[PDB]
């Protein structure tokens, strides 16, 4: 089966270097000319780089010119993309993209296939444990209908983290929002529930959050105000 | 150098439904144009290459067309698995691959208002020295939603970070929640702080408010 | 009386021997072989046959012979099959262009030899159905009572036609609408043409002007997208389209893409030295293949225009006559003179087709 | 500065079919968006259905889900409401909203006097 596979991709600080390698298994680098493809979070595609093994043709983006060195190892059948000078605005997920040799349809088919993608992480801050705060409902809130409630994650700086409400028993009407990249390089995370409002003073509520680069168990009790 | 104007950036629709998406490039690519559909976290997958010619695995309820300088994807008969966001790409060179900015293809239902809930900090944030007010909007259709933090009736805007979920799997709806976040001492300052919601669904914006 | 006798002696005479005489040059010629010049005998074959009728029924009609009313009947209607099938072949010859044009080699290959009998024998069957149909009890015995128990009358127009028929399901059904579709499909031809006549005129002249764009240059940020305006020319005058003419394309887009490897490395004049190349594989191939394509839509065009002046005639020959017939049916009243010529025109299309074909086919004259 | 022109209204059957439609006076709504809103007696104002710019789309409510139908002729500068399928639960005054900004957050200021329409 033809398929590529990203891999070196990760956390860098501004200013660093990263090594991406497109290991192609189903095809030999020599045939096609291999793209890398990048997707800032929350934007679309953008084109960065080229490589063309048979010829030695590279090319890059004029906002990675200078800074971008692509190469190829034919022996190896993997394409590297080496990121130096980082900065804030090259966080993204970088795809590896294979496309045919003029003539034919080889070269009408672009970017057929499609690695499945790395995650460059481009930041100066740190590995920080959340800081967990309730969202507490109000007792002139509305009454008789649904209430909500919630816990907020307010300062990690490594993205994945997952929030359950009474260790995953409680998960109907539970939003837990996407991470919010806030000024001082940390992200953000409100995760509410709407429950009934006959149901608020007679169920606990436990915010059971992790996050796993930190270790982080945090088992916050919202209480009514 | 050269432009891919997508003509729609949210275009919603049910399933059935005939939907059209149109790519305008600035100059001149010839039939050098490509479709791709990629599905959230998962890596784009080629529909159309050549402007009309359907790739190999791809339902034929996509079709492509070009008309000049203009590009249109058509799906024909919407099915679920094809809400996704699709991209337009001329490969008129390798070094001048441009992609277009992208159409989401949302699902389609009946306008619900927000539910809007204001959230005072807690106790135990306040000791730590930061207070960050939070607005939530809850189970609202469509996405086009606006939250204006009046405090003290002054709009405070700049300092107020807004993130929304993608649309639910159950009721095809959206949440938002804004959070205002300020010092302790620009905290303190003030008392009464409201959250102010427009939508397209509401007559009159919501106000949801509190005091100290 | 012996003013229309003679005027349609004469029509009728040149009407068979000038068509007769195409015939033979369509059948003599080995060029003027193809499924329009098939179409075109059966045109002639129809007028031969509109000549051969014309010459009794003038002179009988004129001198008032008492005939059967069913034989007068035959008569008319047998002249309604032959002018019909007159507009049916007209509109073969019509859909035949139309689809030579859109269709460059799918039309050849799908329309068989046996299927391009197939659709002469539809056009003629339904020319004979419609034409016929006054005969299947749509006559004057139908509706009138006065003219539905004569027998052995003289043989006239007004006598034994019914002139609803002729304004209605004669000239609005089959006469008036395949002429406008005709003609909607003449002008589509005529605007397909002239924008396939105007981008490869636009393909070339980009082909040519970036070429010079190329050679008066200073910096590779002009040259780069110089060359992009020729590779979207090149991609796009690659399709229009035996493996010999593609081939020279994939040279020249090639030669364009070895000579942006060298504008993008900022070489601006192993670039303009590689875009020289450009210039063996132009006059090597594009002179040779947009010529032949440039000269063959031009013969495409003069054929379809020369095809339009039969539809013009035969519009100039037979809206008079129904627009007599519009005031017959509304009761209104027609002069006897005007009315003349009016059928004297109708047939005046039975002659006009030959000489066409000589003053705009070369192949006609010669033989 | 703008005026709404209101337009159609009076007594329907139940299961008649009414056509309704606001004018724009002083500008022009092609470029926004036009909502339409109902009162209903003892009742708060209720959103019935929103027409966006061109073929973006036409938004309707729950309750005229399947039944209504907003659509706008931008030159002639009126949005125009098909109403069928009418209940007599539906005696509501009928009401337009200019959205006065192009991103459809729903900012409504420029309201229209209003078009009873009753069903028996
Ligand atoms: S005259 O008395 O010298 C005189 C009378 C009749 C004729 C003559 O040739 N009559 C035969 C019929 C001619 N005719 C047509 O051929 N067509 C075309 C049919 C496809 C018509 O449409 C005719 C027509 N005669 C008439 C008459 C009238 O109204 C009176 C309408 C249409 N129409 C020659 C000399």
């Amino acid at each position: 089966e033809v398929q590529l596979v990203e891999s070196g991709g990760g956390l860098v600080q501004p200013g660093g270097s990263l090594r991406l390698s497109c290991a192609a298994s189903g095809f030999n680098v020599v045939d096609f000319s291999l793209h890398w493809v990048r997707q800032a979070p929350g934007k679309g595609l953008e084109w960065v780089a080229y490589i063309s093994s048979s010829s030695g043709s590279t090319s890059y983006a004029d906002s990675v010119k200078g800074r971008f060195t692509i190469s190829a190892d034919t022996s190896k059948n993997t394409a590297y993309l080496q990121m130096n000078s980082l900065r804030a605005e090259d966080t993204a997920v970088y795809y590896c993209a294979r496309w045919g040799y003029w003539p034919g349809e080889p070269w009408w088919k672009a970017f057929d296939y499609w690695g499945q993608g790395t995650l460059v992480t481009v930041s100066s801050a740190s590995t920080k444990g959340p800081s967990v705060f309730p969202l507490a409902p109000s007792s002139k809130s509305t009454s008789g209908g649904t209430a909500a409630l919630g816990c907020l994650v307010k300062d990690y700086f490594p993205e994945p983290v997952t929030v359950s409400w009474n260790s995953g028993a409680l998960t109907s009407g539970v939003h837990t929002f996407p991470a919010v990249l806030q000024s001082s390089g940390l992200y953000s995370l409100s995760s509410v529930v709407t429950v009934p409002s006959s149901s608020l003073g007679t169920q606990t509520y436990i915010c059971n959050v992790n996050h796993k680069p930190s270790n982080t168990k945090v088992d916050k009790k919202v209480e009514p105000k | 150098d050269i432009q891919m104007t997508q003509s729609p950036s949210s275009l919603s629709a049910s399933v059935g439904d005939r939907v059209t998406i149109t790519c305008r490039a600035s100059q001149s690519v010839s039939s050098a144009v490509a479709w791709y559909q990629q599905k959230p976290g998962k890596a784009p997958k080629l529909l159309i290459y050549s402007a009309s010619s359907l790739y190999s695995g791809v339902p034929s309820r996509f079709s492509g067309s070009r008309s000049g300088t203009d590009f249109t994807l058509t799906i024909s008969s919407l099915q679920p698995e094809d809400f996704a966001t699709y991209y337009c790409q001329q490969y008129l060179y390798y070094s001048l691959v441009t992609f277009g900015q992208g159409t989401k293809v949302e699902i389609k239902r009946t306008v619900a208002a927000p539910s809007v809930f204001i959230f005072p900090p807690s106790d135990s944030q306040l000791k730590s020295g930061t207070a960050s007010v939070v607005c939530l909007l809850n189970n609202f259709y469509p996405r086009e939603a606006k939250v204006q933090w009046k405090v003290d009736n002054a709009l405070q805007s700049g300092n107020s970070q807004e993130s929304v979920t993608e649309q639910d799997s159950k009721d095809s709806t959206y949440s938002l929640s804004s959070t205002l976040t300020l010092s302790k001492a620009d905290y303190e300052k003030h008392k009464v702080y409201a959250c102010e919601v427009t939508h397209q669904g509401l007559s009159s914006p919501v106000t949801k408010s509190f005091n100290r | 009386n012996v003013t229309y006798i003679t005027m349609e002696i004469f029509i009728g005479l040149c009407a068979i021997v000038g068509n007769v005489l195409v015939i033979c040059v369509v059948k003599l010629n080995p060029s003027l072989q193809t499924t329009t010049f098939y179409f075109i005998v059966s045109l002639a074959l129809a007028d031969i046959a509109v000549g051969v009728l014309v010459m009794p029924l003038a002179i009988v009609v004129s001198l008032g012979i008492t005939i059967h009313f069913y034989s007068c009947l035959f008569m008319t209607c047998l002249l309604l099959i032959f002018t019909h099938a007159r507009i049916m072949s007209l509109l073969a010859i019509a859909v035949d262009r139309y689809l030579r044009v859109k269709l460059t080699v799918r039309y050849k290959r799908v329309t068989t030899h046996r299927r391009i009998w197939l659709a002469l024998g539809l056009c003629w069957l339904v020319s004979f159905l419609v034409g016929l149909t006054p005969m299947f009890g749509w006559n004057m015995k139908l509706t009138s009572e006065y003219h539905r128990a004569v027998t052995f009358l003289s043989c006239q127009f007004v006598s034994v036609m019914r002139m609803d028929y002729m304004v209605y399901f004669s000239f609005l059904t089959w006469i008036f609408i395949p002429l406008v579709v005709m003609c909607a499909i003449y002008l589509d031809i005529f605007y397909i043409i002239r924008n396939k006549l105007a981008d490869l005129e636009d393909n070339w002249e980009t082909l040519n002007d970036n070429l010079k764009v190329i050679e008066k240059a200073d910096n590779a940020a002009q040259v780069k997208d110089a060359l992009t305006k020729m590779r979207a020319a090149a991609l796009d005058a690659q399709k229009a389209t035996m493996k010999d003419f593609r081939h020279g394309f994939d040279i020249l887009v090639g030669q364009i893409d070895d000579a942006l490897k060298l504008a993008n490395e900022g070489k601006v004049k192993e670039a303009q030295a590689a875009a020289e190349q450009l210039k063996t594989t132009r006059n090597a191939y594009i002179q040779k293949y947009l010529e032949r394509a440039r000269s063959t839509l031009q013969r495409e065009f003069k054929t379809a225009k020369s095809l339009f002046l039969v539809l013009f005639l035969f519009a100039l020959s037979w809206l008079p006559l129904s627009i007599i017939n519009c005031i017959i049916y509304f009761n209104g009243e027609v002069p006897q003179l005007v009315l003349y010529m009016g059928i004297l025109l109708s047939h005046a299309n039975s002659m006009m087709n030959p000489i066409v074909y000589a003053y705009k086919i070369k192949k006609f004259k010669e033989t | 500065q703008v005026q709404l022109q209101e337009s159609g209204g009076g007594l329907v059957q139940p299961g008649g079919s009414l056509r309704l439609s606001c004018a724009a006076s002083g500008r022009t709504i092609s470029r926004y968006a036009m909502s339409w809103f109902r009162q209903a007696p003892g009742k708060e104002r209720e959103f019935v259905a929103v027409a966006r710019r061109s073929g973006d789309g036409a938004f309707y409510a729950d309750s005229v889900q399947g039944r209504f139908t907003v659509s706008r002729d931008d030159a002639k500068n009126t949005v125009y409401l098909q109403m069928n399928s009418l209940k007599p639960e539906d005696t509501a005054v009928y009401y337009c909203a200019i959205d006065s900004d192009t991103f459809y957050s729903g900012s409504y200021d420029y309201w229209g006097q209003g078009t009873q329409v009753t069903v028996s």
